[PDB]
């Protein structure tokens, strides 16, 4: 059973998706991938209408259009230390919830005079109240205790203040979750000094870009942090820090950990808890034993060698 | 050769204590500096800072500013906003270097973040289009972008620095950040003695937290500078140990502490002047008193590696004055 749309994407995306199906076939996972080698191609919206979930690589711009044609307004990134992989900050566990459809990401730019460029940054009560209720629903669904709202409302009094205001309003409906606000630049500095004061963070688009990759590098980097993007009907699974030179360099060198890890999140979403717990734990255990590690984690292993070992452990029965 | 007058703004809270501690450390090394205390707290006549404060900073170009208390009034503007527009402070410079006594997870850090201070998302332009729809305007111009990229390659050559990195998000804001990059490259080709490259804000953020050693001088637009500079602060110890200067027009510069006013320890002899000291060291170098600065700097660093006297916030029981006098002792080598 279970059809899932797969967009392999730009860069090493095709090689991670190859790892995903390889571990999936290994763990004998009941999921058939209906894949489109994109890059209208609104065939994607049709397949998601029937399938309702996707796994995607790295792709207004297409990315921010496809997001908009899917209303993928909420982005979730799980910053969680993996036991075997050691970093300056260990035993960390954060959720970065990010608005995706507004801000500076809609190409609203123009020239008002020669050499004077204006670029618009859009905040609306609609999209902010929505991402704010989503963050608090995430805190309640998952047992998190605090939601910190990150902004720069002291400079952008309107607008960043609109976003702030909706957060405080939404926050009264959830009196069982603690709610704090912090200023983006202060937040970034606390994130390196002491990231353990944070539980769930919620921010608009551009700040979310920054804090996605900053937290990602706290616990291991672009190769191990996974992320989802949700609609109200749709669930798209990707990697957490999806910045421009994230894993694009190299062939057979990339880390499949983040893609596998969110692939196992996708399985949890599909209600396949058995295969989610298996693949996740396989991945996590190959990292802990420290036998094979990819170059970004300090080892010498090829992407194929790392994936091979994940399969050898999903298939093992003495575990 | 000659004695100079620096406008000194002591500020609030631990302000006067750290100010008066820096005056004492300058005295100790017989540094050619007179001080002229002014007050920058804003008034509004026919919004502005007191006339005596303007005439002071205009006559003697240098200032040294301690922490100001955040105003209470809603309508009261940001004090740094009034300071910036009065003297056209366009380059905010933040050298972030690990301190040898103060152990941090990051040990090899030596970064300078030059930050465009005039425009960007701090344009101050916002509109309510319709109900519940706001619009903040980010502004990038070719003049300002060029000015900052010139400063950064200057700073890089003057302070014998080897690489400059233009940090942008031109992949997203293709026209605004694109223009910024365009002029950075333009300046970079007329100063081919410095290895220049570009990175994305998010690539720098993800790399900074993993390995700060690879970075050097970083030049970027306003918002990106604000975030990145505090981020790099946390790499070395926080706002309490980081210098800061704002270079402006007519030779004007104000060097500042970025840390808090800290009133709970006001009066008690417990504040830390390291931040305000290292900013006044910047001031000395910006004025060309290079040996007085390299000396004062060497003392303060030596005091912190000893450990004998550290304030409450670096792991010591030593008072603000026990710390200060140790430096003054040390600076008479």
């Amino acid at each position: 059973s279970f059809p899932v749309t797969m967009l392999p994407g730009d860069g090493v995306g095709p090689e991670l998706m190859h790892a995903v199906k390889e571990v999936f076939k290994a763990a004998a996972v009941p999921v058939e991938f209906q894949e489109h080698h994109l890059s209208k191609l609104e065939q994607v919206l049709s397949s998601m209408k029937e399938n309702k979930v996707a796994i995607i690589g790295k792709i207004a711009s297409y990315d921010m259009r496809l997001r908009r044609k899917l209303d993928l307004f909420a982005n979730v990134v799980h910053v969680k230390s993996l036991p075997g992989y050691m970093t300056r900050h260990n035993n960390l566990d954060l959720v970065i919830i990010r608005e995706q459809t507004e801000g500076e990401y809609s190409s609203l730019e123009h020239e008002s005079a020669r050499g004077v460029i204006e670029c618009l940054k859009i905040v609306t009560r609609a999209k902010s109240q929505r991402i704010a209720k989503f963050a608090f629903d995430y805190a309640t669904k998952k047992g998190r205790g605090k939601v910190t709202a990150v902004h720069k409302a002291n400079i952008m009094k309107l607008g960043d203040g609109l976003f702030l205001q909706c957060c405080e309003e939404v926050a009264e409906l959830y009196p069982k979750i603690k709610f704090e606000t912090m200023i983006i630049d202060n937040c970034c500095m606390q994130l390196v000094q002491n990231p353990y004061q944070f539980d769930v963070l919620v921010m608009p688009n551009l700040y979310g870009n920054i804090i996605d990759n900053l937290a990602a590098g706290l616990v291991g980097g672009a190769g191990v942090v996974p992320g989802e993007s949700y609609s109200a009907e749709y669930a798209v699974f990707e990697t957490g820090a999806r910045h421009p030179f994230a894993q694009a360099v190299g062939r057979n060198i990339a880390n499949p950990t983040a893609m596998l890890l969110s692939a196992s999140n996708m399985l949890r979403h599909l209600n396949l808890e058995y295969h989610s717990s298996m693949i996740a734990d396989a991945v996590k255990k190959v990292i802990k034993v420290g036998k094979v590690r990819t170059s970004d984690m300090g080892g010498y292993a090829t992407c194929h060698d790392f994936t091979e070992e994940i399969c050898r452990r999903v298939k093992d029965l003495d575990e | 050769g000659g004695v100079q007058t620096v406008t000194l703004i002591p500020g609030d809270g631990i302000g006067p204590e750290i100010s008066a501690a820096v005056m004492k450390i300058f005295d100790a090394a017989k540094a050619p500096i007179q001080w002229e205390e002014r007050n920058v707290t804003a008034i509004q006549g026919p919004w502005m800072i007191p006339s005596e404060a303007k005439e002071s900073m205009d006559k003697n170009k240098m200032g040294l500013k301690g922490p100001l208390k955040t105003p209470i009034a809603a309508g009261h503007p940001s004090m740094n906003l009034l300071l910036r527009k009065t003297f056209d402070l366009y380059a905010n410079v933040r050298p972030c270097v690990s301190i040898e006594g103060y152990k941090t997870p990051y040990t090899d850090v030596n970064i300078v973040t030059i930050r465009e201070n005039t425009e960007g998302e701090y344009s101050g332009i916002e509109h309510v289009i319709v109900d519940g729809v706001v619009q903040s305007i980010k502004l990038i111009t070719e003049g300002a972008s060029k000015r900052i990229a010139e400063f950064a390659f200057e700073y890089a050559r003057n302070n014998h620095r080897s690489n400059v990195t233009a940090v942008h998000k031109a992949n997203i804001m293709r026209m605004s950040d694109g223009l910024f990059l365009q002029k950075c490259r333009e300046v970079a080709e007329s100063c081919k003695d410095i290895k220049f490259n570009e990175m994305y804000l998010d690539t720098v953020c993800l790399n900074m937290v993993q390995d700060p050693s690879q970075f050097d001088v970083l030049v970027m637009p306003n918002l990106y500078g604000d975030i990145l500079s505090d981020l790099c602060a946390g790499l070395i110890g926080g706002l309490g140990v980081t210098p800061s200067g704002n270079i402006g027009a007519n030779g004007v510069a104000i060097f500042e502490s970025v840390h808090g006013t800290a009133p709970d320890i006001a009066g008690k002899d417990m504040a830390n002047p390291t931040a305000l000291l290292l900013s006044a060291v910047m001031m000395l170098r910006h004025m060309g008193l290079f040996d007085h600065a390299a000396r004062i700097e060497a003392a303060c660093f030596a005091t912190i590696k000893d450990g004998k006297s550290l304030t409450k916030d670096l792991g010591g029981n030593a008072k603000c004055s026990d710390f200060t006098e140790e430096i003054c002792r040390r600076v008479k080598d």
